[PDB]
RNA sequence: AGUAGAAACAAGGGUCCCCUGCUUUUGCU
């Protein structure tokens, strides 16, 4: 008797044992030295599949640039990039059609959306590329950097606030012709127009890790501050138009992108009934981003944008600009070796343009040779494909135009297409008459998505009867089924802290019990694991038993204190009072009523130096990576206690020349800690105001010790003394 | 009196003087986010790695005179060093436990009103009555509901400015409220969060809770409402239905 | 007008006037009457509450409290800031507008103006402009007329005659510098600007390069597409396109899927981070449940149960080591276990000492010296790190042993669940009773026994690497296990010593030298100990059913490494149980849903219902339900300890097949676009990891048993 | 619940090889 | 040696001692 579970699929169908084919209890594969490899292979890939096209040299940046727009038609199935200006325009006009209105409403929207923006908005982002560091830095630290710089520069149009007005202050840098910048022992380093302009088109390369379902690395990019300000006015846009857009799959949730799949399926299904064929197609496109042109962009954005006013056109349009334009950093470099000296050495990126090919591999040899062209101050030229992938939305209001133009009346047949896009994912479905008006339908469906640069990937792809398929990891058969396996990694701690770790598991439960279909006995045993799973991480053990951990003495001390021990938190060695009817209530107030009087007050004491309150948006908010998708932001029920602590944070920077900005970051925060005791809501919404931190200071102050004083709270000797200090600091500003 | 003597001590300095004069009100909101610490990528397996440490957790200064350095067993509960780029010092996970069985007391009478959301739901399940359970075929469509029992049917603007008016009165601003029902709001809430010493950052976050509507796309089989979306994981099955009533109306 | 205004007032004043005007986003050069009346509003109400104080009592003074308090001069926050303040603390209601200043001794907001026309008509605008009952208003005259409501000068008639000197000399001033006529105040139109963002310069040279083939600058592909209108451009390109281009459907039948092709070289050899069927346990009694006592403690007793020990010697050499070695760490293990032995105090762990036979089996100093590349650049063998493909292994007989023997029962249970709240509903009562099936089942299998060896082992292993990354730490291998008489046993499967830890990255590998108890002669496979060094350290009397026995006993000694990202994954190795679990409740519920009662008694206790989960000579084979939870156990726990980028792929790409296969078999009449190609696809993740292979060869199993 | 299996064959394990009793 | 797999670790910096364990490298709806 060998055992063979997959033996078990003769009796079960596939998609209800489909939790059996997702491995997620193992670690997932990670990359280990550099991305250079990755990225010449990239760039060598994007150029490759466009080769047909005009080569150019740039005027400002004097790098060559290939231009696949209305090439050679393609002639094989292999990946194209010969997007036709005149379909895309097509398309785009159709789509318009089908949707009256549309393009206008959504111009609108954004229109309204950008006289609004403040700068500030964009803090939200994730290690943004730094050009005046030269390296990725959290995009708070990049727009400050970037800031001083300008005003270093004399480019101070972004004092109002506005993001418009820092893409101006973009706009008029790039004119300028010498940047001054600051290298940490403070050095000053002028960089002429040219460098400057490489450096503000730069793409910082690296290597995706934790991805599931692959067995080779890819690389990944991320643009620098200069860009990302036109970046958000363009996705602004096209998340307006892709909301409006019912074949479009975001910027909806998974349930929601359910719901559209299944109403797309029982419409295409109830038409047919009898009289006709319909097949779905469980399609996946290859190459999505190293075939898709920023100028493609450039062109739908201004079919987008008629009857504009002229500015919102050129804010639009600069961001397609940009990317055609682009350059990427080839990462790290490589690492050699000598096995008779024992020694190992780094070579960085910006020697590959002229060093001796003998260190080198074949494999690594005929990349660097290929790319020798390309390379231009440490940097390869790459202007079609969009590596970054940042346009997820156009790309899709793409997608959906070749969708829409499977109507009945656009393909003017027997057969006719529907279905649902998502980024470079996607479903259709194709009804007709007959299996040939299928196939026909198909090809016509293949070579009009060739027409526009999207090549769908036939390895990846099959065709069946619409009763079932699959989209993205959403498995349907004649109604979708659970895939439990894909939150697997999400049972765990969390890593947060105590009060965190322990909402976001129970509420995890409750979710795949909601979602997942995850059992009630399932549920309780899961329950059981994620207790005995924190315990261990937070060293969180009963009282009463006898584990040896360095917490073990308090804890128990703790215990032999209290009267009600049912009272006590998990956190505090108490018992797990959770089951499936309370899944949906925070431990705290779960158990508020059987805490002691002193231990209650005590846990809850506003006053204790464990809670740190930053502001509101990241108030009982988590960022939480799925096994896939981006990070998403998680929202937990908790009461702040003294487990809401905060944990340390690394201390390399320590041994770096960057070391200097510690000590700055310090010295920011004691200010606006400063700020906060002036301006208490100034943590709950944003203040605005052109004067300085210290007028706004001392005049609050001022006025507060005269109502204090009004009011009989302090003494006239207090108000006195207060007022002194306050003529003080006036009188010490201005010297 | 301690604001504008730290504000002094502040402007005392070079740097300190130039960061203060030369930022605008504005750029608080780039300059306070400031930082040179990553978002953590594995938080998990950073948490696993940081509990194995002496020192894993930051508190404030005040700590230093508000605990004891070492337990009774000897064991210390907090370390002199800083933060990297903050004040905070680098503490144990035992201070915490310390302060939860030798910490200074507090009253915790707010703590039901600030947040009544949870309270509710606890008052709810206690009340609740259960049915039996029927097995038998269960669908679910996918349907928008709202998760928000009690909410008072206030948008992001209006749930803010009474929000503002309640726990920032004097920075509430040009707005002032109409409806009837956002001024017996705001008179009922400052009434009963008078003197309270929770964070007020917290209770704002907790009134926007109790007032904002939110809404979700969930499989919902039974009936669709608040009360009932908030025990769905309790009440519907894969195969099963268990009835239920919630204890509030 | 604009000197004059900036040399015959405060600076202050000025400097404050320009601050406001600028807060509205005008042109200070450009609008001028605006700014003087602004600033001549800031004088007036400056002299208005210049010297004016209230003494204790609460009576005026003139040369402590300020009398008056200012709005003006201000930015809009800090003056709604003021004025909500105040009618907070006072009491007084705030105005919907913004006054001018505000008076104490009578608690009400007064408003100040300074206006050339007459008193009575700038009174009455302003007065039914704010629309405001209790707040004063005082109009002044640059002619000296001045009125307040109800005839009632709040300022003393000495202020209000400093007040009328001032603004009559600031007119004749104004009057002698001839503009005064040319003033007539002015009024706030409040204008709107239109948005502008031009594109020039370097921008607009970069836009000109941005464009298709054949357009030269922006503004001409603006004015193409503005006036674009779709004329069959696309039936006439797809028209154009060579029909080469398509997607031709390949009907996917019963006779078209081939077996996969598994890679050709050396059988693939062992490369678990522990024994898995091969283990050997000294066992002790004691009541103590997970995690509760020293290791070090137990594992001195469980080697004391023992007697038998022999002197160690090489079995099975390992081919690319130093096998002295290992026979030497061997010995300075059991001398340390003797030292501690004897010190009558057990710490919770002991630091081996960094012997030359440690030194070499735990990889000491053997990374290579970093230096510059200017340094070496001229060495003759300096070349890139090696990224070849990994060598590839033939499958080999012994992975399926290994699965068979971790999907067993085992007469012991390996897990023991912490407590959850009280039942309260009938729901949770029936998950109650489902749930002591599911944990009577899962905590008797072998896989059960690996999941919770893992954890232990992970878990010590990642906590000795940060709390010790400079020592050479010596970690016993402990489980704790109920036999079925119901009393705790502790065993001892073997001990670990761990090297340097200095781990920065989540790749960064610790190396540990792992000895391992057991039974099993490794001459009869010994590819699969290719990498393991296997001695000979006693003789063990079993006590079997006849009599007793007497079998060599052997020691495993390998090297192993293992990083921070695969010891945080080995420490979540439970969340495996959940894995196979759910699947179970989905197929019971399932079952359930259609003859309207629970099905899990039934399924369990008569065994009535079975699935297709083996294979045998006579044909496929059927198990339980418990036999497919245990199945399906063992296979989430072999995707935890196999982890790996080939297995990640191998599931990705065959989900696709078995998907195809699976609408093949619901004859939904598949089609493929390029098969070969998703072979192709599938057979590159397949090189050497044995657990793939195994996988692979299932998948062969299966399709050949699903298409008959 | 005591889980059995009819792979179970009580004489073929003479011995456990895993987890044997030695006195 | 071993981990591992398309490139890395098998400590890295600084001046016995000191610092560091995600910080030259993790994007986007």
């Amino acid at each position: 008797m060998d055992v063979n579970p997959t033996l078990l699929f003769l009796k079960v169908p596939v998609q209800n044992a489909i939790s059996t084919t997702f491995p997620y209890t193992g670690d997932p594969p990670y990359s280990h030295g550099t991305g250079t490899g990755y990225t010449m292979d990239t760039v060598n890939r994007t150029h490759k599949y466009s080769e047909k096209g005009k080569w150019t040299t740039n005027t400002e940046t004097g790098a060559p640039q290939l231009n696949p727009i209305d090439g050679p038609l393609p002639e094989d199935n292999e990946p194209s990039g010969y997007a036709q200006t005149d379909c895309v325009l097509e398309a785009m006009a159709f789509l318009e059609e089908s949707h009256p209105g549309i393009f206008e409403n959504s111009c609108l929207e954004t229109m309204e959306i950008v006289q609004q923006t403040r700068v500030d908005k964009l803090t939200q982002g994730r290690q943004t590329y730094d050009w005046t560091l030269n390296r990725n830095q959290p995009a708070a630290t990049a727009l400050a950097n970037t800031i001083e710089v300008f005003r270093s520069n004399g480019l101070t149009a972004n004092e109002s606030g506005r993001l418009i007005d820092f893409l101006k202050d973009v706009m008029d840098s790039m004119d300028k012709e010498e940047m001054e910048i600051t290298t940490h022992g403070k050095k000053k380093q002028r960089l002429n127009k040219r460098s400057y302009l490489i450096r503000a088109l730069t793409l910082n390369t690296m290597t995706k890790d934790a991805e599931r379902g692959k067995l080779k690395r890819r690389a990944i990019a991320t643009p620098g501050m200069q860009i990302r300000g036109f970046v958000y006015f363009v996705e602004a846009l096209a998340r307006s138009i892709c909301e409006k857009l019912e074949q479009s799959g975001l910027p909806v949730g998974g349930n929601e992108k359910k719901a559209k799949l299944a109403n797309v399926v029982r419409k295409m299904m109830t038409n047919s009934q009898d009289t006709e064929l319909s097949f779905t197609i469980t399609g996946d496109n290859t190459k999505w981003n190293e075939n898709q042109n920023p100028r493609m962009f450039l062109a739908m954005i201004t079919y987008i944008t008629r009857n504009q006013p002229e500015w919102f056109r050129n804010v639009l349009s600069i961001a397609p600009i940009m990317f055609s334009n682009k350059m990427a950093r080839l990462g790290k470099g490589y690492m050699f070796e000598s096995k008779s000296m024992k020694l190992r050495t780094q070579v960085p990126a910006e020697m590959l343009a002229n060093i001796d090919l003998k260190y080198f591999n074949k494999s690594t040899r005929e990349k660097i040779e290929k790319i020798r062209p390309l390379l231009i101050d440490g940097t390869a030229s790459l202007s079609p494909g969009m590596m970054m992938g940042m346009f997820n939305m156009l790309s899709t209001v793409l997608g959906v135009s070749i969708l829409n133009l499977g109507q009945k009346k656009y393909t003017k047949t027997t057969y006719w297409w529907d279905g649902l896009q998502s980024s470079d994912d996607f479903a259709l479905i194709v009804n007709a008459p007959n299996h040939e008006g299928i196939q026909a339908g198909v090809d016509r469906f293949y070579r009009t998505c060739k027409l526009v640069g999207i090549n769908m990937s036939k390895k990846k792809s099959y065709i069946n009867r619409t009763g079932t398929f699959e989209f993205t990891s959403f498995f349907y058969r004649y109604g979708f089924v659970a895939n439990f396996s894909m939150e697997l990694p999400s049972f765990g701690v969390s890593g947060i802290n105590e009060s965190a770790d322990m909402s976001v598991g129970v509420t995890v439960i409750k979710n795949n019990m909601i979602n997942n279909d995850l059992g009630p006995a399932t549920a309780q045993m899961a329950l059981q694991l994620f207790i005995k799973d924190y315990r261990y991480t937070y060293r969180c053990h009963r009282g009463d038993t006898q584990i040896q951990t360095r917490r073990a003495f308090e804890l128990g001390k703790l215990w032999e204190q209290t009267r009600s021990k049912a009272g006590l938190l998990v956190s505090d060695g108490g018992p797990n009072l959770y089951n499936i009817r309370n899944l949906h209530i925070p431990e705290v107030c779960l158990k508020w009523e059987l805490m002691d009087e002193d231990y209650q007050g005590r846990l809850c004491n506003p006053m204790n130096p464990f809670v740190s309150h930053k502001e509101i948006d990241s108030v009982n908010n988590a960022v939480v990576m799925p096994a896939h998708g981006p990070a998403k932001s998680m929202e937990y029920d908790a009461v702040a206690t003294t487990h809401s602590w905060i944990p340390k944070r690394n201390r390399s920077i320590l041994n770096t020349s960057q070391r200097g900005i510690l000590e700055d970051e310090q010295m920011y925060q004691k200010c606006c800690n400063l700020f906060e005791k002036f301006f208490p809501s100034s943590s709950y919404r944003r203040p605005v105001g052109i004067s300085s931190m210290v007028e706004a200071m001392v005049s609050r102050a001022r006025i507060d010790a005269r109502i204090d004083f009004e009011s009989g709270r302090i003494k006239k000797e207090e108000f006195a003394e207060i007022m002194k200090i306050c003529s003080t600091i006036e009188e010490l500003r201005r010297q | 009196m301690e604001r504008i003597k730290e504000l002094r001590d502040l402007m005392s300095q070079s740097r300190t003087r130039e960061i203060l004069t030369k930022t605008t009100v504005d750029h608080m909101a780039i300059i306070k986010k400031y930082t040179s610490g990553r978002q953590e990528k594995n938080p998990a397996l950073r948490m696993k790695w940081m509990m194995a440490m002496k020192y894993p957790i930051t508190a404030d200064k005040r700590i230093m005179e508000m605990i004891p350095e070492r337990n009774e067993q000897r064991q210390t509960l907090w370390s002199k060093t800083n933060d990297a780029g903050s004040d905070r010092v680098m503490v144990s996970p035992l201070a915490v436990t310390w302060w939860n069985r030798n910490g200074p007391t507090t009253s915790t009478v707010h703590y039901p009103k600030v947040y009544k959301t949870y309270f509710e739901k606890v008052e709810r399940l206690k009340h609740g009555t259960f049915g039996p359970v029927h097995f038998r075929n269960q669908v679910k469509i996918r349907r928008r509901v709202d998760i928000n029992p009690g909410h008072a049917d206030l948008s992001a603007k209006e749930a803010q400015d009474v929000i503002m008016e309640v726990v920032f009165p004097n920075e509430v601003g040009a707005r002032i409220l109409t409806s009837e029902s956002q001024l017996t709001i705001t008179k009922e809430k400052k009434k009963e969060l008078q003197d309270c010493k929770i964070a007020p950052l917290m209770v704002a976050y907790m009134l926007e809770r109790e007032l904002v509507r939110k809404t979700r796309f969930l499989p919902v089989a039974g009936g669709t409402s608040s009360v009932y979306i908030e025990v769905l994981h309790l009440t519907q099955g894969t195969c099963w239905e268990q009835m239920y009533t919630p204890g509030g109306e | 007008m604009e000197d004059f205004v900036r040399q015959c007032f405060n600076p202050m004043i000025v400097e404050l006037a320009e601050k406001a005007m600028k807060e509205y986003g005008e042109d200070p050069k450009i609008e001028t009457n605006k700014f003087a009346s602004i600033c001549t509003h800031l004088e007036v109400c400056f002299m208005y509450s210049d010297f004016h104080f209230i003494d204790e009592r609460g009576e005026s003074t003139i040369i402590l409290k300020h009398r008056f308090e200012i709005i003006e001069g201000r930015d809009r926050t800090m003056a709604w800031t003021v004025v909500n303040s105040i009618c907070n603390t006072t009491g007084v209601e705030k105005p919907k507008f913004l006054p001018d200043l505000y008076d104490y001794k009578e608690n009400r907001f007064i408003e100040i103006g300074v206006t050339r026309r007459e008193v009575h008509i700038y009174y009455l605008e302003k007065a039914n402009k704010i629309k405001s009952e209790k707040t004063h208003i005082h109009i002044f005259s640059f002619t000296g007329e001045e009125m307040a409501t109800k005839a009632d000068y709040t300022l003393d008639e000495e202020s209000r005659a400093r007040i009328k000197t001032r603004l009559f000399t600031i007119r004749q001033e104004m009057a002698s510098r001839g503009l005064w006529d040319s003033f007539r105040q002015s009024e706030r139109g409040e204008e709107t600007i239109e948005e502008r963002f031009e594109i020039t310069g370097t921008m607009r040279r970069l836009a000109d390069q941005s464009l298709p083939p054949n357009f030269s600058s922006l503004e001409n592909f603006r004015a193409y597409v503005d006036g674009f209108e779709p004329n069959g451009c696309i039936e006439g390109k797809l028209s154009q396109m060579s029909k080469e281009v398509n997607a031709r459907i390949e009907p996917f039948l019963r006779t078209t899927p081939r077996p996969l092709r598994l890679p050709d070289g050396p059988p693939c050899s062992q490369r678990s981070k522990f024994l898995l069927m091969d283990a050997l346990k000294l066992s002790i009694e004691d009541p103590s449940h997970e995690g509760e006592g020293i290791p070090l403690y137990d594992a001195i007793k469980c080697m004391k149960t023992f007697f038998g020990w022999k002197e160690p010697n090489i079995i099975k050499p390992h081919e690319k080591g130093i096998n002295p070695n290992y026979l030497l760490t061997w010995k300075q293990v059991l001398a340390e276990l003797q030292d501690i032995k004897n010190e009558e105090k057990i710490p919770r762990t002991k630091n081996m000492k960094k012997t030359s036979q440690l030194k070499w089996a735990l990889g000491e100093n053997m990374a290579p010296e970093k230096v510059d590349f200017e340094d070496c650049k001229d060495v003759n063998d300096l070349k890139q790190y090696d990224s070849d493909e990994p060598e590839p292994r033939s499958l080999a007989c012994w992975i399926q042993s290994e699965f068979n023997k971790a999907c067993e029962l085992t007469d012991s249970s390996w897990v023991e669940l912490d407590e959850i709240g009280e039942d309260v509903a009938p729901i949770e009562h029936i998950a109650s009773m489902r749930r002591n099936y599911f944990t009577a089942e899962v905590s008797h299998c072998r896989a059960t026994e690996y999941i919770m060896k893992g954890v232990y082992i992970n878990t010590a292993l990642l906590n000795a690497s940060c709390a010790a990354m400079d020592d050479f730490q010596l970690i016993p291998m402990i489980s704790k296990c109920i036999t079925k008489e119901g009393r705790r046993k502790t065993n001892l499967y073997g001990f670990i010593i761990k090297g340097r830890s200095h781990l920065r990255n989540d790749t960064d590998v610790v190396n540990f030298v792992s000895m391992e108890f057991s039974l099993t002669d490794p001459r009869l496979e010994p590819h699969k100990w290719e990498k393991y060094c296997v001695l000979e350290i006693g003789d063990m009397l079993l006590r079997t059913a006849v009599g007793q026995v007497s079998r060599p006993m052997f020691l495993y000694v390998r090297t192993n490494g293992t990083s921070k990202i695969k010891m945080k994954w080995g420490m979540e190795m439970r969340r495996c149980l959940l894995q196979s679990l759910q699947q179970i409740e989905s197929m019971i519920e399932a079952e359930s849903s259609v003859k309207e009662k629970d099905l899990t008694k039934e399924f369990f206790e008569n065994k009535s219902e079975t699935w297709p989960i083996g294979e045998s000579p006579k044909g496929v084979e059927e198990g339980s339900i418990g036999k497919v939870c245990r199945t399906l156990l063992a296979k989430s726990v072999f995707n935890s300890l196999y982890a790996s980028p080939q297995l990640e792929g191998f599931s990705a790409e065959s989900r696709k097949l078995l998907l195809i296969v699976q609408a093949l078999r619901d004859n939904l009449e598949p089609g493929t676009f390029d098969l070969e190609g998703l072979y192709e696809a599938i057979e590159e993740c397949l090189i050497n990891d044995p657990w793939v292979l195994l996988n692979a060869s299932w998948f062969n199993s299966f399709l050949t048993h699903a298409l008959r | 619940y005591s889980p059995t299996s009819p792979s179970y064959s009580p004489t073929s394990p003479s011995y456990s090889p895993t987890s044997p009793s030695y006195s």
